[PDB]
């Protein structure tokens, strides 16, 4: 009763993964793009900071 | 500056000097080894030496050796074997009598030899259970030719060094196993590491001396390669 | 998503000929060194054969030297094991397992008990 | 022709300065290049750099003109510093040879035997001993004791300020600055060659079942070609009643300088790790 | 029988794939095709922390963005101050085979684990002023690969026991155990809200776990090789993964499938560390080919190289304020880039 136990656990996990509200990939990409655009100015790496404000002289 | 800054600088200097002193103290004349093998192999009894990893500290001539027998881990080893790419050698142990698992010993040694991070690491091959292998060959109940068809076309090497009171069949079998391992080691060997074969019984006590001599050869060849003499 | 489902096998008379085929999905089949492994009833997994990514290299277990032939189809993403002149000891579950990393000549965990990249196993029986 | 010889000597001293400065700055700048052997090589390059910035640029002026323009006490200082720095360079060569011998014939106790304390002792002895012997044999006239009489004819015939070795100082200098350092550098660069040949034979024979020659040949041949002619002529100079021409002596001392030119290119530039460090620089 | 269960699982996987394909409207690469690229990104080594005598296996930035914890195979856990290159601490590790280290969000604790299968937690703020081990978190069967701090009392450890675990530091027991990975869990990253965390394993699949529930929320399968590093997006709605096949892949939690694959023909060497920037626009990946490549997480195109490490880069972290990217390689040097 080991292989059947593993199989039933796997199918239960698959059901728990399937019964979710999967959003559109376009919507998720739009959200990621919006966040990147919104916080693009708080990024010292993306936008280099002057050495005066750069703690790592 | 400030008092806090000066205290921080003094603390940093003290920590740096302590680390440097401890490193040169614990790294001088101390070589680390990876004791690897199978459960049937006598890796736990290789060196006579008078909870997640074992440890074995021994010395031969004012040189301390450390062997890390990683035993309390899962059978999958492709991940924690990369932590041992700095050892001076790998103490590979093979049970020569068990021809059934000899093939998996062979391909495990092949994977160790051909590993990207273990390419520089040189293997000190230890073919254990020589008494068992000799008894098997002498009895003849177990046949090595069925498990290795190429044994029939095999003749003992001319420069072989058998014990005087030994059987030619046993010598041929053990040198066939040795050649198998050496062929695996030399086919894809890049020249930066070498396989040092040995014949170990359950009662041998000079295994520490053998490890010492081979590690001496390993470090000597490393120095010669470093200085462009090899 | 990485399913190495294999086909073929079944029941054949001793000395017969079965041809196992393997279907590889979700990865570049030309980058991984493919392996064949059998699990005898009540025994650990035993590595059978090994073919390099380009197919130039090749190796077999001594017990099946000359009786098994391994072949890979990089374009078709299929791996084959030409089992002919079988013997009673060949009865085992055959898994199509690939080596964990691409562009590597080493294969560490192919014969592991619970290796991640292997097929379910096509039963092969001879009697 | 004199001007052409000068351009050549200027090239020699410039090569000395560039190579040894590169070696010292690389060793002192890369913390990976801080092994005791690397420190010994750094001290060697410092010795050669001082040689080329203290005694070579004025030996160049002496040569091709045969008239020392800079005085007498400064000439004594020049000779003293030449002997010190050349003996220091040869001592450094011998100590690097001993370091290699230990690293090859005792690979396990290498970081233990050849530690930074022993390397500093070697640097100190190769600096202090040469210096004290040199400024001594020069400023207490230990070399003129044998035959100040021959020296009288010699100083006049020298009509200038070339070194003098009566009978024993030449033999002592030869057996202190060249032979003893040279014999040690040959008794360890040949024993090593036997071992490096055996390893290259066992490795080659095992695969079937030469680079040591080249490297030890260049290492033990640059030194020999650059120094041994000068030293044999100098030790034979007390005999033969001083038959050597001054221009031949100038050529031989310049070969001795070429040893210090080629020391960096033999001991640092020749090995891949230092070339990689230079590329990282 | 087991064939009915296998068939039911296969149908479940097939319908999950169909739902994912239906939700797959357009790729992020298509979405970002309009925007201009980040451009060439040049990062210079502002500080080079030296003092480790052996390979550095892991590091972790502090919440204050100043103090980072470094770990090496020598047996020392050195805590640095990147502003002044001052070794604020140096803990003598009992086991030299440490694979991971972490720094507490409050700054009071530091953890480490490795081949000893034990997560050793070190109390930085002690009354006597000396660092002492607070707990020996034992209970894992395999080596620990990445442990992260939730609070001063909760820690999540990814082990090669194919199971992630949640511990109680005060009790030192298994508060919640996460199971389901077929392969050795090699790295986990915590979400900004700390309610969820994803983990990468040696089964080429990354899964999302609920800390409170203790159950695998969903599984992501898009890697063709072993996964080694994983890190959430600053949203907490996505993450990136590294793998031996030299491919970085960004998955979306709600979309339940990948978005883009950060791969190139030239790169053939596996990935050892992955970290996002403060805004998530830059995906920094530490390959084991002795350098790192900064990836434009939107355009999916390489936009920079962090070269200067002699040996394989093993760890890579970005400060919480995103003012630095400290890389730690096997050449015993830990470099801060900015
Ligand atoms: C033309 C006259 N000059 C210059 C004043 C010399 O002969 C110098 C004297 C030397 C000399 C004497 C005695 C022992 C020694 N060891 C190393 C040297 C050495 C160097 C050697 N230099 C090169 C030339």
């Amino acid at each position: 009763t080991a292989s059947i136990a593993q199989a039933r656990k796997l199918v239960e996990q698959l059901k728990m993964e399937a019964n979710i509200d999967r959003i559109k990939v376009s919507k998720a990409a739009a959200d990621l793009m919006a966040y990147c655009e919104a916080h693009a100015k708080e990024d010292p790496l993306l936008t280099p900071v002057p050495a005066s404000e750069n703690p790592f002289r | 500056v400030s008092a806090e800054d000066k205290a921080a600088a003094e603390r940093s200097k003290m920590i740096d000097k302590n680390l440097r002193e401890d490193g040169e103290k614990a790294a001088a004349a101390t070589h680390r080894l990876l004791l690897l093998g199978a459960d049937n192999s006598g890796k736990s009894t290789i060196v006579k030496q008078m909870s997640g990893i074992f440890e074995t500290k021994f010395q031969v001539d004012k040189v301390n050796f450390h062997m890390f027998d990683v035993g309390a881990q899962r059978d999958e080893r492709r991940k924690w074997i990369q932590c041992f790419n700095d050892v001076t050698a790998i103490i590979f142990v093979v049970d020569s009598s068990d021809y059934n698992r000899l093939q998996e010993a062979l391909n495990d040694f092949k994977s160790i030899w051909n590993n990207r991070w273990l390419r520089t690491i040189s293997v000190i091959l230890f073919l254990n259970k020589q008494d068992l292998l000799a008894e098997k060959v002498l009895a003849g109940k177990s046949k090595i030719e069925d498990y290795f068809p190429e044994f029939a076309r095999y003749t003992t090497p001319e420069d072989a060094t058998p014990e005087p009171g030994e059987d030619p069949r046993v010598t041929r079998a053990k040198y066939f196993i040795r050649d198998e391992f050496l062929r695996i080691s030399t086919a894809s060997g890049d020249g930066r590491h070498y396989c040092y074969p040995h014949f170990t019984c359950s009662v041998d006590t000079e295994n520490a001396r053998r490890i010492f001599n081979d590690c001496r050869d390993i470090i000597q060849r490393m120095h010669l390669r470093q200085y462009e003499l090899l | 998503q990485v399913q190495l489902q294999e086909s073929g096998g079944g029941l054949v008379q001793p000395g017969g000929s079965l041809r196992l085929s393997c279907a590889a999905s979700g990865f570049t089949f030309s980058n991984y060194k493919m392996n064949w492994v059998r699990q005898a009833p009540g025994k650990g997994l035993e590595w059978v054969s090994d073919i390099s990514q380009s197919g130039a290299s090749i190796s077999y277990t001594g017990s099946v030297k000359g009786r098994f032939t391994i072949s890979r189809d990089n374009a078709k993403n299929t791996l084959y094991l030409q089992m002919n002149s079988l013997k009673p000891e060949d009865t085992a579950v055959y898994y199509c397992a690939r080596c964990p990393a691409p562009f590597t000549r080493d294969c560490f965990d192919v014969t592991s008990t619970t290796y991640a990249y292997r097929g379910q196993g096509t039963q092969v029986t001879v009697s | 022709v004199r001007a052409s010889l000068y351009s050549l000597m200027v090239l020699i001293i410039l090569t000395t300065l560039v190579g040894n400065l590169i070696v010292i700055v690389s060793i002192s700048h890369f913390k990976q290049l801080h092994t005791p052997t690397n420190w010994l090589i750094h001290s060697m390059a410092t010795v050669d750099f001082l040689l080329g910035c203290l005694v070579m640029p004025y030996s160049m002026v002496r040569s091709a003109e045969h008239c020392w323009y800079f005085g007498e006490v400064f000439c004594k200082i020049h000779t003293s510093t030449d002997i010190m720095l050349s003996s220091a360079s040869i001592f450094h060569l011998s100590f690097i040879s001993i370091d290699r011998y230990y690293a090859v014939c005792d690979p396990l106790r290498y970081k233990a035997k050849m530690n930074i304390l022993v390397i500093c002792v070697m640097i100190f002895i190769s600096w202090s001993v040469p210096a004290v012997f040199a400024f001594g044999m020069i400023f207490l006239e230990l070399n003129f004791k044998g035959a100040e009489e021959i020296y009288y004819k010699h100083v006049h015939c020298r009509g200038g300020c070339s070194v003098f070795f009566s009978k024993i100082s030449g033999v002592l200098t030869f057996m202190t600055s060249f032979y003893i350092p040279g014999s040690i550098m040959l008794c360890v660069y040949y024993r090593i060659y036997l071992i490096a040949k055996e390893q290259a034979r066992l490795i080659s024979d095992a695969n079937q079942k030469r680079k040591a020659v080249k490297t030890l040949g260049i290492v033990m041949g640059v030194f020999l070609i650059c120094w041994c002619p000068f030293f044999i002529c100098t030790v034979m100079d007390p005999f033969l009643h001083y038959i050597i021409p001054p221009t031949l002596n100038d050529v031989l001392i310049w070969f001795g300088y070429l040893n210090s030119t080629f020391n960096p290119m033999v001991y640092a530039f020749f090995y891949p790790w230092f070339r990689k460090a230079l590329k990282m620089m | 029988e087991l064939d009915q269960l296998r068939q039911e699982a296969e149908q479940l996987k097939n319908q999950i794939r169909d739902a994912r394909k239906a939700c797959a409207d357009a790729t992020l690469s298509q979405i970002t095709n309009n925007i201009d690229p980040v451009g060439r990104i040049q990062m210079r080594t502002r500080r080079t922390l030296r003092g480790h005598l052996a390979k550095i296996y892991a590091m972790h930035w502090g919440t204050d963005s100043r103090l980072l914890v470094s770990a090496s195979q020598d047996g020392k856990l050195i805590i640095w101050d990147s502003y002044t290159t001052n070794k604020v601490h140096a803990i003598p590790l009992r086991s030299s085979w440490v694979m991971t280290c972490a720094y507490a969000p409050s700054g009071n604790y530091v953890a480490c684990g490795g081949l000893d299968n034990i997560c050793s937690i070190y109390n930085l703020k002690t009354r006597e002023g000396n660092v002492r081990v607070s707990r020996e978190l034992a209970g894992h069967t395999g080596y620990l690969s990445c442990c992260r701090f939730l609070d001063d009392n909760q820690i999540v450890t990814s082990s090669g026991d194919t199971t992630c675990a949640l511990w109680d530091i005060e009790t030192g027991q298994q508060t919640t155990t996460f199971t389901g990975h077929t392969g050795d869990v090699m790295s986990l990253s915590l979400a900004p809200d700390t309610r969820l965390f994803v983990s990468g394993a040696c089964d080429a699949s990354a899964k999302l776990w609920d800390v409170r529930e203790g159950m695998c929320r969903q599984t992501f399968t898009g890697h063709e090789s072993d996964i080694n590093a994983i890190c959430f997006f600053p949203n907490g709605n996505a993450f990136a993964t590294g793998s031996d096949d030299a491919t970085c892949r960004l998955f979306d939690l709600r979309a339940d499938q990948e978005l883009m694959t950060y791969s190139h023909d030239n790169i053939i060497c596996g990935i050892t560390s992955v970290s996002f920037s403060k805004s998530g626009r830059l995906l920094l990946a530490g390959y084991d080919d002795f350098n790192c490549n900064v990836w434009d997480a939107l355009k999916a195109d390489r936009a920079g190289v962090l070269a200067g490490h002699d040996n394989r880069v093993s760890c890579l972290g970005v400060t919480d304020d995103g003012m630095a990217v400290a890389t730690g390689s096997w050449d015993s040097f830990l470099k801060i880039w900015n």
